[PDB]
């Protein structure tokens, strides 16, 4: 199963202190029986909850083969690195939470191909660059909290960005 | 002069500390790892997993009379000399160069040493293709070329000249082509390990005629057709293992000759398209330990007799996706060591046997999506150890005990007709999913000290009444909650908004009343529906944006100071 | 040594969360 291999590759690139990924056996056929993973009735990974679990390291580019992922939560950790450019391949993603981390780099262009996104929070990070315009094409987006970062450039004011209030983009002196 | 030659090998390897006794101490025969014949010349050099490193020495060719040479498990690297067969020796029989870091291609001069009995160039970093000249060693007895970085190549036909082999370990060597037809002519084989490759063709009907096999393993290939073993040719009574494991195209019924092996211990025939009824002959073999048929198109029923013998070794059964019908075998755990039973996505009906519910050795029961009925015996939750129960989508009935096992960690009994009351202490549980059941009565008072490790709870569709416990907020690592379509009344707990990883709260179609808790807003919520209730007051500021549109609809006494079904204060 | 595996070691793919050690999931 490709989903199990992708999750195991994510495990290899992550260091854990209290061993919250001890049950991620790669020999199993389906990863639904694992812990912190929730599947649908067709044995497809549709939820991965890893919030407030002591972790460190960096993400991987293999987090793009989970086609039916709907909720990815990796907040309140010590992860560091750059957001993979393949995260835009998750067409069914509904909620992408990655706040309270130590990320750096820039918001990828590929996060504009998601037409089902509803939540997008990246609080307390160290991202830089400029806000991509592709965010305006996401009409279904409802919650956006790009604050406490090092972003710059111009704030979009067209599309779904019209309804958003200044609290969405706060504590960004270079914005 | 042999002392200088022997120490030159050490000098080449930068004087490893292991060979610290090789310093001119009289005779060299008392030196470790060195054996001499009656004449004093070295006859054996066994340096297995010692720790040496460096390139392959070229002075070893001066050690005339060498008979045994073992350099396995070390850190030797580089490239085998092209003239290895012209100077290394003439009386060697046990060349063992495996597990090293050797680069390059296999030298073709190895055919000039026709006295070998064991040649193992496996687990190295070789490249190229298996040379045909390697078939000139007609005296070989063990050839292992596995896990090498070869290229697309077919086994040479000259390998048909090796009629005395005892081990053919060609595990991973990028092979293609058809199945070798000369394998059935090696009437001395003990291990045959043609493993993951790109071979194609039909399994011959003559390979089952060699009465010396002990392990048969063909894991990943492109074999087609069906196992067509014929009557009057089955003679491999000593066969221990059969692992036709994953070919995706094997068809035909399972052979009836697999039920007459008095030493079989592992039968793996999954990931194929076998059809027909599973033979009833395999229910009396007093040696079987593992039966795995994960995914196939088998019809019929499970064999009636399975583990009835009190002195047996049956501990694993796994048929995870098939069209099997009938009833679960009665006497499964009679020996007292049964540990697993997986029959998901099938059409078996009946009831849980009384024997299976009293086996105090169980580890993993995974019956699900079948058409079972009846009542589950009350002893299934007390006597046997159980860490994974996945009884889903059945018509079973019963009543869980007050206290569950201390090591239960997964319970999926959704879409059933279970009754009784909710267990009050199931220490070690991490997934309690049970919906559309017939549970009744008030929920247990604490539910926060007997299950401190819960991660996901679902009790929708039940008939529970009473009130929400105030200790539910004490469950630290809980992510999903669901108590919808019930008759719960009372007040929403005020501390429910103080837990850490709450992210899914469904409390729709209930009889709750009161004010929405303010601290509920400060959560990483991704789903929420507090609708079809008798709540009163005003929606707290923050949970009123367009995201939470269909959440409070159906509440006559609710107003906002963007929402559907909510009036204005 | 360098790695495991020897002779006719069995396959590894199983659905059992608690299985005897040994093998790699092929298929």
């Amino acid at each position: 199963n490709t989903e199990g291999d992708a999750l195991y590759s994510l495990r290899q690139s992550l260091k854990d202190a209290n061993n919250v990924l001890q049950s991620w056996d790669p020999t199993l056929v389906n990863p639904c029986t694992w812990f912190h993973v929730t599947c649908n009735t067709d044995n497809s990974v549709i939820r991965v909850d890893l919030g407030n679990a002591q972790l460190s390291g960096a993400l991987v580019s293999q987090l793009g083969q989970l086609k039916n992922l709907q909720y990815l939560e990796l907040y309140s950790n010590n992860i560091s690195g750059t957001i993979p450019l393949e995260l835009g391949n998750l067409t069914n993603l509904v909620s992408l939470d990655l706040y309270l981390n130590k990320f750096t780099g820039g918001i990828p262009d590929t996060l504009g191909k998601l037409l089902k996104l509803r939540f997008l929070r990246l609080n307390n990070n160290s991202l830089s660059g400029q806000i991509p315009q592709s965010l305006t094409n996401i009409s279904t987006l409802q919650v956006l909290d790009l604050s406490n970062n090092n972003l710059s450039g111009a704030v979009p004011s067209t599309g779904s960005f019209s309804l958003f209030t200044p609290i969405s983009f706060g504590n960004n002196p270079n914005l | 002069d042999d002392r200088q030659l022997l120490i030159r090998i050490k000098r080449v390897w930068r004087d490893p500390p292991v060979l610290a006794a090789w310093n001119g101490s009289g005779d060299h025969c008392t030196w470790p790892y060195v054996t001499c014949d009656a004449s004093g010349r070295v006859t054996s050099l066994s340096l297995a997993n010692t720790g040496v490193a460096g390139p392959f020495p070229d002075a070893i060719g001066g050690l005339s009379g060498l008979t045994s040479l073992d350099l396995s498990g070390n850190y030797l690297d580089g490239e085998l000399p092209a003239d290895i067969g012209r100077a290394l020796g003439k009386n060697l029989t046990s060349l063992m160069l495996n597990g090293n870091y050797f680069n390059g291609t296999i030298p073709t001069s190895l055919s000039r040493l026709k006295n070998l009995q064991s040649l193992a160039l496996d687990n190295n970093f070789l490249a190229g293709t298996i040379p045909a000249e390697l078939g000139d060693l007609t005296g070989l007895q063990m050839l292992t070329l596995a896990n090498n970085s070869f290229s697309v190549g077919v086994l040479p036909a000259s390998f048909k000249n090796l009629t005395q082999l005892k081990t053919f370990w060609a595990a991973i060597c990028n092979l293609t082509g058809d199945f070798p037809s000369y394998v059935a002519e090696m009437r001395e084989l003990e291990v045959l390990d043609l493993s993951v490759n790109a071979l194609t063709g039909s399994i011959p009907p003559a390979i089952w005629n060699l009465a010396k096999l002990q392990t048969m393993a063909l894991f990943a290939n492109n074999f087609t057709g069906g196992v067509v073993v014929a009557d009057g040719a089955f003679s491999a009574v000593n066969l221990v293992m059969i692992d036709l494991s994953s070919n995706h195209r094997l068809s035909g019924p399972i052979p009836e000759a697999f039920g007459h092996l008095p030493n079989l211990e592992t039968l793996n025939l999954y990931f194929n398209n076998f059809s027909g009824e599973i033979p009833a002959s395999i229910g009396r073999l007093p040696s079987l330990v593992t039966l795995s048929l994960f995914r196939n198109r088998l019809t019929g029923r499970l064999p009636p007799d399975l583990g009835k013998n009190s002195s047996a070794g049956l501990m694993y059964i796994d048929v995870d996706d098939n069209e099997i019908s009938g009833a679960i075998p009665e006497g499964l755990c009679a020996n007292g060591k049964f540990q697993s039973l997986i029959a998901r996505n099938n059409r078996l009906n009946g009831s849980i046997p009384a024997g299976l519910a009293s086996c105090a050795t169980l580890n993993n029961l995974m019956l699900g999506n079948n058409q079972l009925s009846g009542e589950v015996p009350e002893a299934l939750w007390t006597v046997p150890q159980l860490e994974y129960v996945l009884l889903r989508n059945n018509r079973l009935s019963g009543s869980l005990p007050v206290k569950m096992f201390i090591n239960l960690s997964t319970l999926h009994i959704e879409n059933n007709q279970f009754g009784g009351n909710i267990p009050a202490a199931a220490v070690g549980l991490r997934e309690f999913i049970a919906g559309n059941n017939n549970f009744s009565g008030e929920m247990p008072a604490s539910l926060g000290k007997g299950m401190p490790l819960l991660q996901a709870m679902n009790l929708s569709g039940n008939q529970l009444f009473g009130g929400i416990p105030s200790s539910v907020a004490k469950l630290r690592l809980l992510t999903q909650l669901d108590l919808s379509r019930n008759q719960l009344a009372g007040e929403i707990p005020a501390e429910l908004g103080a837990m850490r990883v709450l992210s899914a709260l469904d409390l729709s179609s209930n009889k709750l009343s009161g004010y929405i808790p303010p601290p509920l807003a400060g959560l990483p919520l991704t789903f929420l529906n507090l609708s079809s209730n008798q709540l009163d007051g005003q929606v707290p500021a923050g949970l009123a944006t367009a995201a939470y549109d269909r959440s409070f609809l159906g509440n006559p006494g609710l107003c906002h100071a963007y929402l559907t079904g909510v009036r204005s204060c | 040594p360098r790695g495991g595996g020897s002779a006719g070691a069995p396959n590894g793919c199983t659905n059992n969360p608690k299985h005897p050690p040994g093998g790699k999931c092929h298929g």
